[PDB]
């Protein structure tokens, strides 16, 4: 079992 | 290229969260609770070295050190 990353956020971010 | 003199390189840089990381919530990874760091929106992360085969990095932040997805990070 490997380790990748989460999906990519796709909304703008709210900083 | 390999051929030259060393450049000048900061083994530690500072890097702003652009969103929300629980990793309970949002990790794909079977270790993620033991190995990844908690973080919020704005919240900056001390990354030590270069991110990992896996698109980590070594952070720390408040005290606490752990795995950070290079994704939710402002580069």
């Amino acid at each position: 079992i490997g380790r990748r990353l989460p999906p990519t956020p796709s909304k703008p971010s709210t900083l | 290229g390999p051929l030259g003199s060393p450049e000048f390189n900061r083994p530690v840089k500072r890097m702003i969260a652009l969103y929300d990381y629980d990793p309970q919530e949002l990790s794909p990874n079977v270790d993620a609770e033991q190995v990844e760091l908690c973080f919020k929106t704005g919240e900056i992360i001390l990354v030590y070295g270069d991110m990992d085969e896996d698109g980590f990095y070594m952070g720390e932040l408040d005290g606490v050190r752990g795995l950070v997805p290079s994704n939710f990070l402002a580069d």
